[PDB]
């Protein structure tokens, strides 16, 4: 039948710590069934981002052996203080939706 | 240190053509996965307005006739076709580093048919002269391409000295350009001589155009 | 509506300094980081620094960090810049721009500054007089500062006009603008430049007379 989410993973996964001005670059990957159509849905802390912005465009998927993985990549070219919190990437198939989180933390200091 | 290379620095293309400028970087501008290289449109009087952002996304508003690509350090920005509105400079900027940094600029311009200048000399005035000064100015008006040669003579003689040329940008009507040249000398100085010569060398003609005055009259 | 406005032209001595604002409206001022550039006569552009207004972080180019000083205000939503020990190198239009995590986003309408000795100096205006067509010209002469006002016939006379970008020489500004008419038309009609320079609050008309 090939309708399956097998799992949406976060890379990195946990532990980002970042400073004023750093780049914030989020891989979430979606391992499927061979049938399976991906729509990704970001949920993020900061007010100030469109999500279209943020958001790849280009389409990022592989096939191999009977299953798939489809890529979204979130990106803040210089961060501030309002985009510390959770990042969420949730995956819909029609059939199911499966999320992951990660914490992302801003120090208060310039960039290196 | 991240030294941006764009070229050409100038462009001429014909209306419906199509016009290429690149961008090459010292290094990488990519990481994580994205190049962070970003195009830029500027008219006169005016703030930079984004088109391009990371090599290849197009900004909301701006017609898909503008087109980025490229990775690692070589960028380029198509524009195809051109529309009359696309005259501008354009710049590449990386964001890659600190210090953030943008190439030099390519000016657009439109093509036309080459035009020989009009050239139009003038003797000092006489309420200049009544103060101690006195000013010879040469028009060189309505020409085509822009790449043009002004030279003075005075008795026979090249003078390079006391030269002020002032040039114009594109007009938006015709596609021509244009171009003052002064050459100021004292009173003393100018009595002393009889003629008066402003020279004009362009492509159009393998001759140059001359025109002069004497003095006496 | 997010915008940016910049304080007016400034005209500054060489060796003193000179403070620069940029007021954001439309949107939560501590949010974003304001950054500056420099562009001198209309074309390059050159990073000069940020700041984020929420705890005052600030980062320079190296190549300004002698030169620029950023702060802001939060109480007025302002972000300065100072510019210090000036010379004719820093001449220049400077803007400051909003940056939202992806892109510049907003900008300034920029700031021009100009360092210059000069004071004040209302323009000397010269008639220029010499086919079915006759061009004749205005030459406008030591003035300070740009800029000033060229028509001709009191603006009834447009076409064939071209008035050419002032040239600083030996701190004065000095330009010319030439008419093309119809050689039937003058001199057997009267043909006048009208030169308006604000900042010396002068009006000055000049005939075209024949030799
Ligand atoms: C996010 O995923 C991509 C891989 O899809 C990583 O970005 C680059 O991947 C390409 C090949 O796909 C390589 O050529 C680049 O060298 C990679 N960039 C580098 C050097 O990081 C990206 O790194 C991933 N992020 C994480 C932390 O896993
Ligand atoms: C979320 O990620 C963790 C760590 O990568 C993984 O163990 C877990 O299976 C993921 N959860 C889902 C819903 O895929
Ligand atoms: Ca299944
Ligand atoms: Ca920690
Ligand atoms: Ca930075
Ligand atoms: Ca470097
Ligand atoms: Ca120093
Ligand atoms: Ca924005």
């Amino acid at each position: 039948p090939g309708y399956r989410i097998y799992d949406v993973v976060l890379s990195p996964s946990h532990g980002i710590e970042l400073s004023v001005g750093e780049k914030l670059v989020l891989n979430c990957t979606a391992r499927t069934e061979l049938n399976v159509g991906i729509d990704f849905n970001w949920e993020y802390p900061s007010s100030k981002h469109q999500h279209k912005k943020l958001v790849n465009r280009d389409l990022k998927t592989q096939s191999g052996s009977e299953m798939k993985k489809f890529l979204s990549t979130l990106t803040i070219d210089g961060v501030t203080r309002s985009d510390q919190g959770l990042y969420t990437c949730a995956a819909s198939s029609g059939l199911m939706t499966k999320k992951n989180s990660t914490f992302v933390r801003v120090h208060e200091k310039p960039f290196v | 240190d991240i030294v941006l290379t764009q070229s050409p620095a100038s462009l001429a293309v014909s209306l419906g053509q199509r016009a290429t400028i690149s961008c090459r970087a010292s290094e990488s501008v990519d990481s994580y996965g994205n190049s962070f290289m970003h195009w830029y449109q500027q008219k006169p009087g005016q703030p930079p307005k984004l088109l391009i952002y990371r090599a290849s996304n197009l900004e909301s508003g701006i017609p898909a006739r503008f087109s980025g690509s490229g990775s690692r350090t070589d960028f380029t920005l198509t524009i195809n076709p051109v529309e009359a509105d696309d005259v501008a400079t354009y710049y590449c900027q990386q964001s890659n580093e600190d210090p953030l940094t943008f190439g030099a600029g390519t000016k657009l311009e439109l093509k036309r048919a080459d035009a020989a200048p009009t050239v139009s000399i003038f003797p000092p005035s006489s309420e200049q002269l009544t103060s101690g000064g006195a000013s010879v100015v040469c028009f060189l008006n309505n020409f085509y391409p822009k790449d043009i040669n002004v030279k003075w003579k005075i008795d026979g003689s090249e003078r390079q000295n006391g030269v002020l040329n002032s040039w114009t940008d594109q007009d938006s009507k015709d596609s021509t350009y244009s171009m003052s040249s002064t050459l100021t000398l004292t009173k003393d100085e100018y009595e002393r001589h009889n003629s008066y010569t402003c020279e004009a060398t362009h492509k159009t003609s393998t001759s140059p155009i001359v025109k002069s005055f004497n003095r006496n009259e | 509506k997010v915008q940016l406005q910049q304080s007016g032209t400034e005209l500054v001595k060489p060796g003193a300094s000179v403070k620069v604002s940029c007021k954001a409206s439309g949107y939560i001022f501590t949010e974003y980081i304001i950054h500056w550039v420099k562009q001198r006569s209309g074309q390059g552009l050159e990073w000069i620094g940020w700041l984020y207004p929420e705890s005052n972080i600030i980062k320079y180019n190296e190549k300004f960090k002698d030169k620029a000083t950023l702060t802001a205000d939060k109480s007025s939503s302002t972000v300065y810049m100072e510019l210090s020990r000036l010379t004719s190198e820093d001449s220049a239009v400077y803007f400051c721009t909003r940056h939202d995590g992806t892109n510049f986003d907003y900008w300034g309408q920029g700031t021009t500054l100009t360092v210059s000795s000069a004071k004040t100096t209302p323009p000397s205006v010269y008639p220029l007089a010499p086919n079915s067509m006759v061009t004749l010209g205005c030459l406008v002469k030591g003035y300070f500062p740009e800029p000033v006002t060229v028509t001709w016939n009191s603006g009834s006379l447009s076409s064939g006009v071209h008035t050419f970008p002032a040239v600083l020489q030996s701190d004065l500004y000095t330009l010319s603008s030439s008419v093309t008419v119809p050689s039937s038309t003058w001199p057997s009609e009267t043909v006048t430049c009208n030169v308006a320079h604000p900042a010396s609050s002068t009006k000055v008309d000049k005939k075209i007379v024949p030799r």
